[PDB]
């Protein structure tokens, strides 16, 4: 069956800046593609079929292009509008595939997280869980990496990681990481701690507490 | 404009089937293929298949040959899709969407108008409450306080998580539920000037309608 | 005779071997790009697939003709009339081209469940025999009948005029090919109408290429037009001056430019035929 390779699968763009989206075939579909455009909690918009043709109602700002293998939707004036996360598919034959897709996003200035950590809840503890909890808040751009460390030695072990989208007020990311262990397990050790790497700063940006 | 409306939320233990409704309407709905695609993990978009609402014919995509169902009431302008043997794999949103098609010395082929689409969920869990627990600062200087709240356990989705009623409002990230083996876990933080705590109280508001409770946890200090 | 009998014989063969060519790349392009498998393009393979022949044997036959050779009257009406059968296999293809977009642009909604594949290869199959018929019935018996057994033949001798006129002009040629305006005519006119109040988009690109396929048919009436009204004169008029051979070996010819002509069109105006003549091209004679 026929592989679509759309590229890129992520990218980020100011209002009013012009913005390019690939799309690849693994085989000729000369011009039997289409693109569509799918807004948080929305179905799929279709944008543009037979590679080069506007939808109706789709603003003249967007337009489709190429044939065989290689197609491009270009987007001319972005508007706020326009972001959200874009997928091309061929129709070629009797059995179709799309791409990836391409989430759109709002470029601003890097901000680095301001990270916070949380020590198990006496409720918690007193029912036989331990869970030791951080935030990591506003940061551009959204690539981050988060290290747990139980008194200098790293866990990999019963750590789930959550993830927020542009935040409509500063356009930054946040995240969330949860270390779970066994309250005997936690009475243990002594020290936890919570060791962010993020672009803005070199040195990964840590943040701990002892059991006291 | 054909208007598609799809059937709502299903909730379905692994190895049940379960089928899937598309009411077309305000067009020929024999005039033009039906087809199904699956939105999986929010992003990845398969096609499932097609049907020609007049002679009743299908054909599938491979990898759905063997699970999905492509049937048509013609009376009612309905298209249906049922799936088997259901897997928690299978867990995803369903959309249907009319297929146009017209001659320009080709076959031009384009998915123009789609349902709301439908979302599937499947697991043997039993209906569970949550564990809501506090999170305080450590014992023992910023200008502004991070203060969470911890939603440990609870199945289905969803919850409310809300700060002193809604009131509190600014500050406030509420993070994607996360599943904590076959049970759900979530976060909420939410940071505010020095002096606004402890000296004001705030409370974290978690409603699990599926379970019909609701549990206030006031943050203080250790 | 030996210079002004020899621009026409290769002026024949030069339009012979373009026929066979443009043709072979239009099935070709059929055979290999599934959005080319469709049913209004299996009546342009079945028009393709004449407009060759007219390459292979029409024109061969055409040429033998010219020098009024010897032959049985029944084994010499076939050369004769062979171009008939496909003249013939050519309006039936481009009347059903013209109905199956009267049908896909008058009544869209109901396109589906009317035209389908199996019905398309029935009909193309059942014409080709009516094409048979209808081509080579002086065969049959409505015929006109150097060495002691054989006639030398002349088409305006051994075919008879009043079987050109009524039977193969009037009855099969200038009946569908009038019709075929009917119908193109109810399609534009429809639209134009249609277009000014009001999916419009969707419209104006089935018609652009409708406005294509009907070109064709324009030719093909262009082409055979003035032969056949010739035919019509050199007939109804007797105490007319019967029409010179130079003016006739010109629309003998003009009428064999119709099967090269088609290819030329499909890829000027069809984007879809033009980027798999173009892939041919490079991916098969470039490489
Ligand atoms: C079916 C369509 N059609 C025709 O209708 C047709 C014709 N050739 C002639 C005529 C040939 C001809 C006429 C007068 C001549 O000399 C007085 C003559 O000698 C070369 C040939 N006619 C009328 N051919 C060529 C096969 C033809 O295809
Ligand atoms: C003689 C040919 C006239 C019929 C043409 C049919 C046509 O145009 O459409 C194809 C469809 O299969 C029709 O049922
Ligand atoms: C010779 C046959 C003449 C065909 C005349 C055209 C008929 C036509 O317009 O077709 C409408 C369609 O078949 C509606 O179901
Ligand atoms: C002179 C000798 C007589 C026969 C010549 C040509 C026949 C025309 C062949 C081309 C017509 C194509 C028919 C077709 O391809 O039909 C596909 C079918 O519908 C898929 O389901
Ligand atoms: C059925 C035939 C159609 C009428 C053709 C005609 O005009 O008849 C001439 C007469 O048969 C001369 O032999
Ligand atoms: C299309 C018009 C067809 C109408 C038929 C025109 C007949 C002309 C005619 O009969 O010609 C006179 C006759 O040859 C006396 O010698
Ligand atoms: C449309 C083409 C019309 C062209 C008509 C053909 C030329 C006229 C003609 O054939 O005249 C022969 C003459 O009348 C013999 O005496
Ligand atoms: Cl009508
Ligand atoms: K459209």
């Amino acid at each position: 069956d026929i592989v679509m390779t759309q590229s890129p699968a992520s990218l980020s763009a100011s209002v009013g800046d012009t913005v390019t989206i690939t799309c690849r075939a693994s085989e000729f579909i000369y011009s039997s593609l289409t693109w569509y455009q799918q807004k948080q909690g929305g179905s799929p918009q279709l944008l543009v079929y037979a590679a080069t043709n506007l939808a109706d109602a789709v603003p003249s700002r967007f337009s489709g292009s190429g044939s065989g293998t290689q197609f491009s939707l270009k987007i001319n004036r972005l508007q706020p509008e326009d972001f959200g996360t874009y997928y091309c598919q061929h129709f070629y034959g009797s059995t179709w595939a799309f791409g990836g897709g391409t989430k759109l996003e709002i470029k601003r200035a890097d901000a680095a997280p301001t990270v916070s950590i949380f020590p198990p809840s006496s409720e918690q503890l007193t029912s036989g869980g331990a869970s030791v909890v951080c935030f990591l808040n506003n940061f551009y751009p959204k690539d981050i990496n988060v290290k747990w460390k139980i008194d200098g030695s790293e866990r990999q072990n019963g750590v789930l990681n959550s993830w927020t989208d542009q935040d409509s007020k500063d356009s930054t990311y946040s995240m969330s990481s949860t270390l779970t262990l066994t309250k005997d397990e936690y009475e243990r050790h002594n020290s936890y701690t919570c060791e962010a790497t993020h672009k803005t700063s070199t040195s990964p940006i840590v943040k701990s507490f002892n059991r006291n | 404009e054909v208007q598609l409306q799809q059937s709502g939320a299903e909730l379905v233990k692994p190895g049940s089937s379960v089928k899937i409704s598309c009411k077309t309407s305000g067009d020929s709905f024999t005039a033009y293929n039906m087809n199904w695609v699956k939105q999986s993990h929010g992003k990845s978009l398969e096609w499932i298949g097609n049907i020609n609402p007049y002679y009743g014919s299908t054909r599938y995509n491979q990898k759905f040959k063997g699970k999905a169902t492509l049937t048509v009431d013609k009376s009612s302008s309905t298209a249906y899709i049922q799936l088997n043997s259901l897997t928690s794999e299978d867990s995803a949103v369903y959309y249907c969407a009319r297929e146009g098609n017209y001659y320009d010395g080709g076959s031009v082929r384009y998915f123009d108008y789609w349902g709301q689409g439908t979302t599937l969920t499947v697991s043997s869990a039993k209906t569970t409450a949550p564990s809501v627990y506090p999170l305080a600062p450590v014992c023992g200087s910023g200008s502004s306080v991070t203060l969470g709240c911890l939603v440990k356990g609870y199945f289905p989705e969803p919850v409310t998580l809300t700060w002193n009623s809604g009131s509190l409002s600014s500050g406030v990230h509420t993070f994607p539920a996360v599943l904590q083996s076959d049970l759900y876990t979530l976060s909420s933080s939410v940071t505010v000037t020095s002096s606004t705590w402890p000296s004001q109280s705030i409370t974290c508001n978690v409603a699990h309608p599926a379970s019909s409770t609701k549990v206030d946890k006031k943050i203080e200090p250790r | 005779p030996i210079m002004g009998s020899s621009v026409y014989i290769t002026v024949e063969l030069a339009i012979a071997v373009l026929a066979i060519l443009g043709n072979v790349l239009v099935c070709w392009a059929v055979w290999l790009n599934s959005n080319l498998q469709n049913v209004t393009n299996y009546f342009v393979v079945s028009l393709a697939a004449a407009d060759i022949l007219v390459g292979v044997l029409a024109i061969p036959f055409a040429i033998t003709i010219s020098t009024g050779f010897c032959a049985a009257c029944h084994g010499c009406l076939f050369i004769a009339c062979f171009v008939l059968v496909l003249a013939q296999s050519s309006i039936f293809s481009l009347l059903a081209i013209a109905i199956d977009r009267y049908i896909a642009i008058r009544i869209p909604l109901r396109y589906n469940g009317l035209v389908t594949g199996t019905r398309a290869a029935g009909i193309i199959a059942i014409c080709w025999v009516l094409s048979f018929a209808i081509g080579l019935t002086p065969m049959l018996g409505w015929n006109n009948c150097c060495g002691e057994g054989q006639v030398a033949c002349l088409f305006e001798d051994v075919v008879p005029m009043n079987y050109m006129v009524y039977f193969n002009f009037f009855a099969c040629v200038l009946v569908p090919l009038l019709l075929m305006l009917g119908v193109y005519l109810r399609i534009f006119l429809a639209a134009r109408r249609q277009l000014k109040q009001m999916a419009r988009s969707t419209l104006q690109k089935e018609v652009h290429a409708a406005k294509s396929l009907a070109i064709i048919a324009g030719l093909f009436a262009l082409c055979w037009l003035p032969l056949h009204i010739i035919n019509c004169f050199t007939f109804f008029c007797p105490d007319c001056s019967h029409a010179p051979l130079w003016l006739m070996y010109l629309a003998i010819v003009l009428s064999h430019t119709n099967s090269v002509v088609n290819p030329f069109i499909y890829a000027y105006r069809i984007r879809e035929f033009r980027q798999t003549f173009r892939k041919i091209i490079r991916s098969h004679v470039l490489r």
